[PDB]
RNA sequence: GAUUAUUGGAGGUAGAGCACUGUUUGGACGAGGGGCCGGUUACCGAAUUCAGACAAACUCCGAAUGCCAAUUAAUUUAACU
RNA sequence: UGGGGCGGUCGCCUCCUAAAAGGUAACGGAGGCGCUCAAAGGUUCCCUCAGAAUGGUUGGAAAUCAUUCAUAGAGUGUAAA
RNA sequence: UCUGGUGACUAUAGCAAGGAGGUCACACCUGUUCCCAUGCCGAACACAGAAGUUAAGCUCCUUAGCGUCGAUGGUAGUCGAACUUACGUUCCGCUAGAGUAGAACGUUGCCAGGC
């Protein structure tokens, strides 16, 4: 963690459609579009993501 | 296999050492099983035989004083110049 | 005589007399030298002073005793019993 | 042997003569070995003159272990010109040897084939020498 | 310690059917990873560099420091300076919620041939694969950018080697 | 195949490396130190000879409360102050150790310094 | 890298002397050192 | 002051020796280039060992002898300004 | 100045010749100099090797980064020690 | 009796390996919560909890496997002397390096506990 190098982190709630990994990370900590509390109030309209959901292991 | 040598002594001056070992004998020096570190010399000829006796090794007891333990060859000081030794040690295996 | 030619390298130091100046068992003087060095090749210890070109003087007057240092080098130890 | 092909320094010094070799006394690369009794100089043409011999006699037969490089440089001026105005271009290499220094060895040819290959090669040569057997006993 | 806690569960169900500790004070891990990002051939690109900083500034929860040059190695002018790379050092909380999102956010901009890969390992017990960078940022996505580069992201693990790492992945691995 | 280790060593490392020119001559007499991880030790030692002087500790439990991992560190400095007021109640030579003039070091410091001790 | 031979603060002759450059040190320096009518490590100052 | 028995020390010579630096790889060694399409095989750069040989400007080692100084001891007769 | 001779060189520093104290020649061997650092200096508190493979976006192997050994082989402003 | 340090002894003191040991400490440990805190990390340090641990670290034990030194005698090499003219001979001593037996997996002052 190199403070003096580190910018924000935080365990985001990116709520997908499809599953909805809303345990994911980034440097936005997001408006509550999912005013939610089973997950961060994170925008949830990532849907795009396959490796849980439509991937080459698992269509 | 039953070789004899005999017992050497203090001061082999640059004279006489040089003399024995241009005889048909040359100095060894023996240790290790049940030994010390003891000089002794032998002669070249019988030594020789016995190398084609049994080669290059060979359980020996080597008769000097009263005693044919089992020594073979730890090293030795040979001269390829001459075909002859000048030293050669000796290590105890019994 | 004919055509010696262009001619160079003989090239050298007015040197310097380095090494030691005193000796085991002996007395001296306060600032008295011990060793003219260059680098550390033995090592300042008891009562003694290190100038700046590794020239290692004994800080009082007394006699010497040089020695092993580490398990490999080697210093001075002075001392002025008396 | 072991090396990459550099070198150090240009002009060395006039080397040593005499005494004996620090090794290098045992038959080991061949069978058939050839040492020497003196102790001196040696510029490699003499070599390559008795390996040219060795070879053309021997037929293309067994194989060969030359122990030498000249490792050294010699120098010369032209003829008896005058003295201390510089140090001559190298006029050739060499590696002098001493008595008790293996110098040759061969293998995979016939005993007395070598001998002759042997006498030849110091026909052309300023040396002393000698034919041995394998070293053992 | 989401997937964390997942793969604690197999210390004592599979890395003990596998990796047998004698202690529970002795455990496996991954230590962290070292995310230096590449060229950035900053002779005059330095805000191509800034750039590429202002991408993982935020990308990633910590950004870099400038690998300067202490070289002036040719294939490119680098000298004494020379700002050339990037010192990213994700260790704890953050290296968690990165495995959690990354593992899973990768793969839809991948077209990974497993999902994650048959092996890319280097061969230190680390990937160190040259990226495209399209699989990361979901958050910043191929849209805006500039740059493209490959790190040799490297796996800080207490993974003895690659094969430690390898049955380590039940965390949305494809090893 | 990367790793950690103790720390004592590096800390001592860093003793050895000072420890050259802060000697103790038995007349400052080389006051080492010791935080392990709870209680923190400490000794005056007659060390031009390497002979003891002084002991004391933070699990010494003479000077033992729950206060801070800190302030009990500046009650021992207190207290072998006082076993040192009889004699040794003067400056000597402490020892930073592979540690640093911050901290627990500190407490104890100021509070060998000031009572009755001439640092 | 040249020369400096500098004027004290009112130390009133020329003393000091050092090296510096007008490359690395292009500007007039100054720092502490000490005076003998002061008996003290005062600043001077460079001319 | 001197000579020598007794010292004690400094130091890297000769010799040894490859341990660095390296000088001429015999052998294989596996690969990279390569013959070939990115490969095959040669050989190498190189390194892998095994392996030895060489050294004024190479040294892990290292004499004798000499240098310095000692209640240094004794036998001399100097020695210094 | 191995006759003057043309050529050259002429002042300092490192090494080898140099002979294990130091010291010493050669129109004898090899190399640097006619400075530079206001930070490469002073002083407190940290760090600790290149390099090698290990190896992988890079990749002309290698850059950056990473695993492990490396003898200071790192490197240290200016040659050699 | 094991500990900590601060110790003096050069590793034949040890390198590596095997096993035990146990929060008398020890470290493992949880975080930044504060002092502090990292030109580029609660890594470290500091601070804060001691929850738990020998598994690590750790001490002891087992091998001399690695290293280590290292004998014995001997070698040249050298002292001078005498030879002769030898890329030398001989007496004399000094006796190396290298090889090598062989070895050893520590002595140890220090206070307080530990006892």
């Amino acid at each position: 963690m190199k403070q003096g190098i580190h910018p924000e982190y935080h365990q985001v709630i990116f709520l997908d459609t499809t599953t909805n990994f809303k345990f994911l990370s980034g440097s936005t900590k997001t408006s509550s579009e999912m005013m939610e509390w089973e997950d961060g109030k994170e925008y949830p309209v990532i849907r795009l993501d396959i490796s849980s959901d439509s991937h080459p292991f698992y269509t | 296999a039953s070789l004899k040598s005999i017992i050497r002594q203090g001061k082999q001056t640059r004279s006489d050492l040089k003399q024995l070992r241009k005889s048909g004998k040359v100095p060894a020096v023996v240790y290790g099983y049940g030994t010390k570190n003891v000089s002794v010399k032998v002669d070249e000829v019988e030594f020789i035989k016995v190398i084609r006796e049994v080669g290059r090794n060979g359980v020996i007891e080597l008769g000097v004083g009263s005693k044919t333990i089992k020594v073979m060859v730890a090293d030795y000081q040979f001269d390829p110049l001459k075909n002859q030794i000048t030293h050669i040690d000796f290590l105890a295996i019994n | 005589k004919k055509g010696v030619s262009s001619t160079k390298n003989g090239r050298d130091s007015e040197s310097k007399r380095l090494g030691a100046k005193r000796a085991d068992g002996q007395f001296v003087t306060g600032g008295s030298i011990l060793y003219r060095q260059r680098g550390t090749k033995i090592y300042p210890g008891e009562n003694v002073g290190r100038g700046g070109d590794d020239t290692l003087f004994a800080k009082i007057d007394g006699v010497v005793k040089f020695e092993r240092k580490g398990r490999d080098k080697k210093q001075v130890s002075v001392y002025a019993v008396a | 042997m072991l090396l990459p092909k550099r070198v150090k320094y240009r002009r060395q010094h006039r080397p040593k003569t005499t005494g004996r070799s620090k090794g290098g006394n045992y038959v080991t690369f061949g069978e058939f070995g050839l040492q020497a009794t003196t102790t001196s100089w040696i510029t490699s043409r003499q070599i390559e003159s008795a390996r040219i011999a060795m070879t053309r006699y021997m037929k293309r037969g067994g194989k060969v272990w030359i122990k030498i490089f000249p490792h050294t440089p010699y120098t010369k001026k032209p003829l008896e010109v005058r003295m201390g105005a510089g140090k001559g271009a190298v006029e050739g290499w060499i590696a002098v040897v001493k008595p008790g220094r293996i110098l040759f060895e061969v293998a995979g040819v016939s005993e007395e084939v070598a001998r002759e290959a042997l006498r030849l090669a110091s026909h052309k040569l300023p040396v002393k020498t000698k034919f041995v057997k394998r070293e053992e006993l | 310690n989401r997937l964390k806690e997942k793969f604690n569960t197999e210390v004592t169900e599979n890395l003990m059917k596998k990796f047998n500790y004698s202690s529970v004070m002795e455990v496996p891990k991954i230590d962290k990873i070292v995310v230096n990002m590449g060229v950035g051939d900053a002779v005059q690109n330095s805000k191509v560099l800034d750039n590429a900083v202002e991408e993982l500034e935020l990308i990633t929860g910590q950004k870099p420091l400038v690998t300067k040059a202490k070289k002036s190695i040719a294939t490119f002018r680098l000298r004494e300076g020379m700002p050339i790379g990037a010192k990213v050092t994700l260790r704890g909380e953050r290296m968690y919620e990165f495995l959690d999102k990354l593992i899973s956010v990768s793969l839809p901009r991948v077209r990974d041939f497993q999902g994650v890969s048959k092996k890319a390992f280097d061969g230190r017990g680390n990937y160190t694969l040259g990226v495209k960078e399209q699989l990361i940022f979901p958050e910043i996505d191929y849209d805006k950018v500039s740059k493209v580069r490959g790190m040799d992201i490297v796996i800080v693990t207490t993974a003895n080697t690659d094969e430690e790492a390898r049955e380590l992945l039940a965390n949305f691995g494809m090893p | 195949m990367i790793s950690k280790i103790d720390k004592n060593k590096v800390r001592l490392k860093r003793h050895a490396r000072v420890r050259t020119n802060l000697s103790g001559t038995a007349e400052k007499p080389r006051l080492n130190v010791y935080r392990s991880n709870k209680h923190i030790y400490a000794q005056i030692i007659d060390d031009n000879k390497g002979v003891t002087l002084a002991q004391a500790s933070s699990k010494d439990s003479d000077i033992a409360t729950t206060a801070t991992k800190v302030e009990l560190a500046t009650k021992v400095g207190e207290a072998i102050a006082k076993k040192a007021a009889d004699k040794g109640i003067k400056e000597i030579v402490f020892d930073r150790g592979g540690y640093l003039y911050h901290g627990r070091v500190k407490a104890l410091a100021e509070a060998a310094r000031e009572s009755g001790l001439e640092f | 890298r040249v020369n400096v031979t500098l004027a004290c603060t009112e130390c009133g002759d020329r003393n000091y002397i050092t090296t510096k450059n007008k490359r690395n040190n292009p500007e007039r320096i100054e720092m502490k050192k000490y005076c003998p009518r002061l008996n003290k490590y005062t600043l001077h100052r460079e001319t």
